DNA sequence: AGCGATACGGCACTGGCCCTCGTTTT
DNA sequence: AAAACGAGGGCCAGTGCCGTA
């Protein structure tokens, strides 16, 4: 009730739009396809009062919306881009706090610059940071540099304080801050790491910079090459994210002068002080080339993005916040722990092994060893010289008693020691390594006059190249070897010749130690290639790969090594655990440095909400903090979140070390954090956009039909239904999907199918043979498909056909390339055209799939804004404290507090179900199904996860830890209204 | 269960023939050798760096083997509980606080009528009861990390969760013998039942500062056998397939190895500035690293010998004093993880070997 | 004295109201002792266990039961050692006399009903050819006397007495001034080979060493040293309005303190706690008096200091937090000085490896 | 026209510039 | 006695595989 799906809604009366034709067509298609056995199982429709629309449309609604979100903002970018500019200061003051250059560049001493809007760009000295020491900024009235108390020389303890730079202005409108990656600056921001709050936004030219003229990292990579027949004519009309780079993009001036002795980052605070001046006078460039940068970027942004949507959605998704406490250090403390201790087991068994090698040097006994003969095997002895002299050989020239009376005899030989030992260091000069070991031996320790220096055979790995040949056996066989490729794994006859031959000289090669070694494993070039393992004589060639890469090393086959083939030797499982260890500290190798100097601003109890202060925790002397997530407010692509940190955080798994890096953001008492994730965006996007497409209702389509049906609670979405072929749930699945939908490459879908099923390639051939019916099919020599009924013909002048393109049967790719052919803004819906560098206008432009994902993920990132922007306008209009948000592309999590957590949940579904009917309405009918109107999944509880229930590995035990639990969401919540008067 | 002949020819434990692993878990071996009570004399005083030293609040307690009131002392734990009150007056009623003692207890065994000693190493954690089962656990923890490393292979030392009669929670350490498990360390959670039977009159000298408030100490307690521990560490030392080429060498951790390094005389006969030898000896003695002196010998003998001599004994270094190095002054080195020959200097080899300790206590 | 009285609020001995005495402290009986006077008595045997391995050419350290073997309590430290001789003999090549040292809790009995009282002894048994026996044992004479010598504050207070008997043809006993009453400290006996002959008859084909192409019964050198009588020894003789323990550097149980100056602040805190490990980890004892907690007097915290013989005492004002200049004061002078945190550990280092001299 | 896509890092390995030292030169 | 050329090791940026969302 009605029309296969609907609910009750007050978006507009009118409405069909039939299109019985148009339908019938769908039915028909959906017929021979064919889905003709509905199951009739109707979702339990909502009634509740929605908020006050403003009419006309919803369009008009999230327009205005937008626009009075943003319009204060962008009054304070007009300030800037009318902004005279009054020239720089003959001198910069060395005084601490912030300093006022008016007219003819004056000193004026100021606490706070208060201005509408400025540009800045924040300085800190890496060498003992994270803690800001320079800042720079000019308004459109006059100039401002801003000191740290770094002025005198003292023993600073940095716990960081409220030591950040102030910029927020008192009550007892309003601010705009722009700047190059403005969120690190934002960071050094003294009012920023308060619970509540803020006015002040940001505006970041970087990612400005990326919705205009924007480019790949793959054009960025052969962009920087420069110093397929027409893909050089984007490479003036892009450029890469750099500030002078931009700048002379956009601005087109002289090349500006970046520091050639990267003071801030490679000196420390005495050599600062010393050149003041000028890197004050750097900075100043930076921020007057920013700010340029912005005047040029602000219109062309604004004609290239016209909805405001964009706009307060880029202002809002620039503001995260991240609170957490003193749990954050002890688990920064136990998960390093945790790492050195199994990385100390690790290195501890690996120098072990290449220890008790090492002894086989004695006597050449080394080129019978099948893993050890390709390395050095030195022996060095080197130097001395000549100074005494003349003509003698200097290579051979029981009683008992009780005797002291030579009490001084012992002061005697220590004398001439000392004196045989001061002069035999002229002898040599310089210490080098160790010479009377192997070179595999020298260059596997830690040089001698090394501050960090460890005892015997350090820098071993895992995932080195030396030590995995050293222990394991391989593939049923012997030697593993490298050279373009390791060891050949994963990721009508055919024969090859063999040959052996002597000349000298060059190294030996045995090959009766690895026979007698496949003897001993079966003791429990042809034949035994195909599905069996062995390794030829010398040669070396493929004869019978499947991956064309290869891997060194094996750091993921826990499958294929706990199954028998391969294992190592010596010995036991101490292979399938080296592999666990590996598999443990994954993580914590690649981003512990990202994690430890992660810094966080600590708030006193004078500056807390006392509120918090009343709910019944402190706790027990505890520091309760805060970090801004520092987040590019737009990358490539589309214009989503850039962060080094949050971004690529691992979730929760039993096995990772800083598994627990995203439950660490505890909610403060009184607190609790309210978020949700869309199940699912692009999928149901492409569903959309192939419905619309075909005709006027959503299950138009053979793939559009499937997404809007599955339910997760209980059921099972189209994921499911293909992890459940079978098939692997879940992740799997959605990888094999959407990479199917972005280019179902044969060889691609088969090595990952067959990665993830675990079976034989002929019947997992034959899977995706049945799944590839899918893409098929599509279009003088030629494919045998044009739009003639035959393709056989004599002379036929048909070169005015050969311009359409397009699959058919059940997806809709034909629309992904619809957008993905126009030489104009190509934006759906909304609604924002990007970089000048893949528009096909003067590009060839051969980069079609990052243009399809580029419309779908579009419609994400817009999702995303539109999800914002809904969020924040009810936020501001009822009574819902705490508005601060947490984004991670699909998913979204709000700060809110623990009695206003419900009604924040009511308007995640609120907006939910705006957005999708927004996106409904942009292409026709408002109308929507009724399994994809709400959210199903609402996590509410202290600190954020993916599940409500989670479990960890460092800290052992969750609850055991000051934590709490979650709550599943739900139907249970669309009983509080929006109003503040519930239960 | 072969390395006996290694522990009797090179003296870590007794020459007796009757040395059965029951006699040994018993306590009622005959003795340890000099090389195996400089063993274990390294190890408890590792205990002492990683457990006293380090940490503050925990101060050394003696107890008496005895009672005024024959039987001796099962556990030094009790006589640390006698002196509870002195060392809260001079940590000034500050809890958490522990006192720690290394100490030989006797343990009755009636072989199937003896008694069996063996030194301990205790430490009762005083520590209130909102915090008890977190001390717990992260004695555990600290405990087996201390005992994990020191090893050639950690995966033997375990730990088992287990619960009291009553309730109490605690934890077992266990090292995997080539027979199976065996018990080397106990931890446990004392409920403050034995204070407050020590002390019926006034309970008011127990009450500890937990912060803003006093309570009543909960009892933590931590008991480790340092002569299982010694022998756990022993046949971790000693080495298992297809290595084609065996030799007869225990590797022990370089801080607890009890002779450091070993000096002795190359080429030979050389006479007689060997004194200088002497003026080594010394020199690394005052530098408090072991040295093993190799001058009045009986072999005049392969040098392979007297190598596995001191592979046998866990010796890292062999210093090689040469005629050459009177001429020069570099003299030879054979280390034992990798046998290898090395050139180097006097004073170099002092700060080497020091250097080579504390960079062994340290990751 | 007023001695025994700061050895209990300052918890170098265990608390005691009745057994406090003189006669008690010579006796076994305990009482035993505090943290401080355990780590003296750690201290002493340190440096009794490198006065004894520095001595040339070699000997070897053993550990003897506690318990009688067949069923008890030991008495002496010897008999323990000549059960590991014929075992020792193997180490020892058979090539020169060489002894075995050890230190351990001997028993006693003390005088209604008798009690037990305990000791911790240092022994050393030197087994040495009855040709070189005497000579020898006037030699560790001399090193022991020597070694009381050299951490004491006055050599005058230990003495050296001479004696002889039927069983023992030679022997000399340590002697300490109190001067309440010159005590014992340690006994140095030569006895014969009818020790060792009577647990091991026969075949005594054994017993004999090699002493230069020479088979012969070893003489058998008994040095007995205590070492709580010698802690308490070291104890009166550190005792000098003021009432400050002046213990040898070496020997000194903590030999650093350090608390602040400025109000309770968390920077501070962090600085000690910096020092703290600084110090810990070149091997310095040092009492953390910056927990604290009031910090009340200055004088009164000088005078605890100086009854526990601390050597330095450390203050870390809030100046420290801007030039890094710190205030020591010292306890022999007791001179208020000056000096920047960064050159504490090399001044304490260097001045404790100053005190290494004979 | 043919295609996983958008990122974020990490460690292992390498050819090249630069400084130091010795073998070789008035 | 004094000028010159080659060998060795560190700092540098680039590249190939892998780590995560
Ligand atoms: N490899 C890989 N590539 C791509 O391109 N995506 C993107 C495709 S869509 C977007 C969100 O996916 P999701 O949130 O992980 O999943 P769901 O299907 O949206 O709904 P759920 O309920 O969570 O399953 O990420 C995601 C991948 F993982
Ligand atoms: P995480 O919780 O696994 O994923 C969070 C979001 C979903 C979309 C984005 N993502 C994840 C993985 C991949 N491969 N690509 C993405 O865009 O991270
Ligand atoms: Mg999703
Ligand atoms: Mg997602």
């Amino acid at each position: 009730m009605l029309s296969r799906g609907l609910h009750e809604q007050i978006f507009g009366q009118g409405g069909e739009m039939p299109g019985e034709a148009a339908v019938r067509r769908s039915v028909e298609h959906l017929q021979k396809h064919g889905l003709w056995g509905q199951p009739a199982v109707p979702l339990p429709d909502v009634e509740l009062r929605l908020p006050p629309l403003y009419g006309d449309n919803l369009d008009q609604h999230f327009r205005l919306l937008a626009q009075k979100q943003s319009l204060p903002y962008l009054e304070a970018a007009n300030l800037l881009l009318q902004a005279q500019l009054p020239p720089k200061p003959p001198a910069w003051a060395w005084a601490e706090g912030w300093t006022r250059y008016g007219p003819e560049g004056e000193a004026v001493p100021v606490a706070i610059p208060e201005e509408r809007a400025l540009v800045f760009d924040v300085e800190v000295c890496l060498a003992e940071g994270t803690c800001p020491t320079l800042a720079v900024a000019i308004s459109p009235s006059a100039w401002y540099s801003w000191c740290s108390q770094r002025l005198v020389e003292e023993r600073y303890s940095w716990t960081s304080q409220l030591s950040p730079a102030d910029l927020i202005p008192l009550e007892v409108q309003e601010q705009l801050v722009v700047g190059h990656n403005v969120s690190f600056d934002r960071a050094h921001i003294r009012e920023q790491y308060l619970i509540q709050g803020s006015r002040m936004r940001f505006l970041d030219t970087m990612s400005m910079h990326m919705a205009i003229s924007g480019l790949s990292s793959f054009q960025r990579s052969l962009w920087i090459a420069a110093k397929a027949i027409s893909s050089w004519d984007w490479l003036d009309i892009s450029s890469v994210n750099s500030l002078a780079e931009v700048h002379r993009l956009y601005v087109g001036g002289p090349p500006l002068e970046k520091e050639p002795r990267e003071l801030f980052v490679k000196g420390t605070m005495k050599d600062i002080r010393e050149n003041f001046q000028d890197l004050m006078q750097y900075c100043a460039q930076d921020v007057w080339a920013t700010h340029e940068v912005f005047q040029q970027q602000l219109p062309l942004f604004l004609e290239r993005c016209p909805h405001p949507v964009t706009l307060a959605g880029m202002l809002e998704m620039g503001v995260s916040y991240l609170p957490v406490n003193q749990n954050w250090e002890r688990y920064l403390a136990e998960a390093q722990g945790t790492y050195e201790e199994l990385q100390r087991e690790m290195k501890k068994s690996l120098m072990d092994l290449a220890n008790d090698a090492c002894q086989l040097l004695s006597g050449e006994r080394y080129k019978e060893d099948p893993w050890l003969w390709d390395l050095e095997w030195d022996l060095q002895e080197f130097k001395q010289k000549k100074a005494k002299k003349v003509k003698k050989e200097p290579a051979t020239a029981l009683g008992p008693c009780s005797e002291e009376e030579e009490f001084q005899q012992d002061v005697m030989a220590r004398a001439c020691l000392q004196k045989l030992k001061g002069t035999t260091e002229l002898l040599p000069k310089r210490p080098q390594h160790l010479p009377g070991h192997p070179g595999w031996y020298r260059k596997l320790c830690p040089r001698l006059d090394d501050p960090a220096w460890t005892p015997g055979p350090s820098l071993l790995s895992l995932q080195m190249r030396v030590t995995p040949k050293l222990m394991a056996l391989t593939w049923d066989g012997f030697p593993l070897h490298y050279s373009e490729r390791h060891g050949w794994g994963y990721l009508n006859l055919a024969k090859l010749p063999t040959g052996t031959t002597l000349e000298s000289a060059g190294v030996v090669c045995p090959y009766r130690a690895i026979e007698s070694l496949y003897r001993k494993h079966c003791l429990e070039p042809y034949n035994d290639v195909d599905i069996p393992g062995c390794w030829f004589f010398k040669l070396p060639h493929k004869d019978g790969n499947s991956c064309n890469v290869g891997s060194p090393f094996a750091k993921d086959f826990l499958p294929k090594m706990e199954d028998g083939t391969l294992q190592a030797g010596p010995g036991g499982a101490s292979g399938p655990r080296a592999l666990e260890i590996n598999k443990m500290i994954s993580f914590w190798r690649n981003a512990h440095k990202r994690i430890s100097s992660q810094m966080v601003v600590w708030l006193p109890r004078s500056a807390l909400p006392r509120a918090v202060i009343r709910h019944p925790d402190y706790d027990e002397e505890g520091l309760y903090g805060a970090i801004l997530p520092q987040v590019v407010t737009a990358g490539t692509i589309t214009r989503r979140a850039v962060e080094p940190t949050w971004l690529t955080a691992s979730n929760a798994r039993p096995d990772r070390v800083g598994s627990e890096l995203k439950a660490m953001v505890q909610a403060p008492p009184g607190y609790t954090l309210v978020g949700a994730d869309v199940d699912s965006q692009e999928l149901w996007i492409a569903a959309v956009l192939g419905d619309a497409h075909f005709a006027g209702m959503h299950g138009c389509t053979a793939f559009g039909w499937m997404t809007l049906q599955g339910r997760k609670s209980r059921g099972t979405d189209l994921h499911s239904k293909t992890a459940t072929t079978v098939g692997i749930s879940r992740e799997h699945a959605k990888i094999f999907n959407y990479g199917r939908i972005y280019g179902a490459g044969q060889p691609f879908a088969e090595r990952l199918l067959m990665q993830f099923n675990h079976r034989l390639t002929q019947q997992e051939a034959a899977e995706k043979a049945q799944q590839m019916y899918a893409a098929t099919k599509g279009l003088l020599r030629k494919v045998q498909r044009e739009t003639a009924r035959k393709s056989q013909w004599k002379k036929w002048e048909v070169v005015a056909e050969r311009a359409w393109k397009g699959g058919t049967e059940s997806e809709m790719f034909n629309k992904l390339e619809s957008i993905a052919t126009s030489d104009i803004p190509r934006t759906p819906v909304l609604g924002c055209c990007i970089s000048r560098a893949l528009e096909p206008s003067a590009v060839q432009e051969e980069f079609m799939t990052s243009r399809v994902n580029w419309v779908v993920q579009s419609s994400a990132v817009d999702y995303l804004h539109l999800m914002l922007v809904a969020m924040k306008w009810l936020f501001e209009e009822f009574a819902i404290d705490g508005r601060f948000c947490i984004s991670i592309h699909d998913e979204v999590r709000y700060l809110v507090r623990e009695e206003d957590r419900y009604r924040a949940a009511l308007a995640l579904q609120i907006t939910n179900l705006l957005t999708r009917c927004m996106f409904a309405y942009k292409l026709g009918l408002n109308d929507l199904p009724q399994s994809v109107a709400f959210f199903s999944a609402v996590d509410i509880d202290r600190c954020l996860r993916k599940e409500v229930t989670m479990d960890c590995k460092t800290p052992s035990n969750p609850t055991g830890m000051e934590r709490r639990y979650g709550i599943p969401q739900g139907e249970a919540l669309d009983i509080y209204q929006i109003i503040e008067l519930t239960k | 269960a072969l390395l006996e002949i290694c522990q009797r020819r090179h003296f870590l434990s007794g020459s007796k023939q009757q040395l059965s692993r029951d006699s040994l878990l018993s306590g009622c071996h005959p003795g340890f050798g000099p090389l195996g009570v400089e063993l274990r004399k390294n190890l408890a005083a590792e205990w002492w760096t990683s457990v006293v030293v380090f940490r503050e609040q925990v101060f050394p307690v003696d107890a008496l083997h005895h009672k005024p009131g024959r039987k001796l002392r099962e556990n030094l734990l009790h006589g640390a509980l006698e002196h509870y009150v002195n060392c809260l007056d001079l940590v000034n009623k500050r809890l958490p606080y522990g006192l720690a003692q290394i100490g030989v207890c006797f343990h009755p065994v009636f072989d199937t009528k003896s008694i069996g000693e063996k030194t301990e190493a205790s430490l009762v954690w005083f520590t209130p009861p909102r915090t008890s089962n977190q001390w717990l656990d992260f004695w555990l923890r600290h405990r087996l990390q201390w005992w994990r490393k020191f090893a050639m292979s950690p995966s033997n030392f375990s730990s088992s969760d287990c619960q009291d009669e009553e309730g109490r929670k605690g934890n077992k350490l266990y090292y995997n013998f080539p027979w199976g498990k065996e018990l080397i360390e106990t931890l446990w959670n004392l409920g403050d039942h034995e204070l407050l039977h020590m002390y019926p009159g006034n309970v008011s000298k127990l009450h500890g500062r937990d912060g803003r408030k006093n309570v009543v100490p909960c009892v933590l307690s931590v008991n480790g056998d340092l002569d299982r521990g010694m022998l756990a560490y022993l046949y971790d030392s000693f080495q298992t397939r297809k290595k084609n080429l065996h030799r007869k060498v225990l590797k022990l951790h370089p801080c607890l190895a009890p002779i450091k390094v070993a000096l002795d005389v190359g080429r030979g006969p050389t006479l007689e500035l060997r004194q200088v030898c002497q003026g080594l000896f010394n020199e690394l003695l005052e530098n408090g690293i072991s040295v093993w002196p190799g001058y009045l010998e009986t072999m005049q003998s392969s040098l392979e010998q007297l190598y596995s001599k001191y592979d046998e004994m866990s010796i890292l270094f062999t210093v090689l004093v040469t005629e050459t190095t009177l001429e020069n002054g570099l003299i030879h080195l054979r280390s034992r993880d990798t046998t290898m020959k090395e050139m180097m200097h006097i004073s170099k080899l002092k700060d080497f070997l020091i250097k080579y300790i504390s960079s062994a206590k340290n990751v």
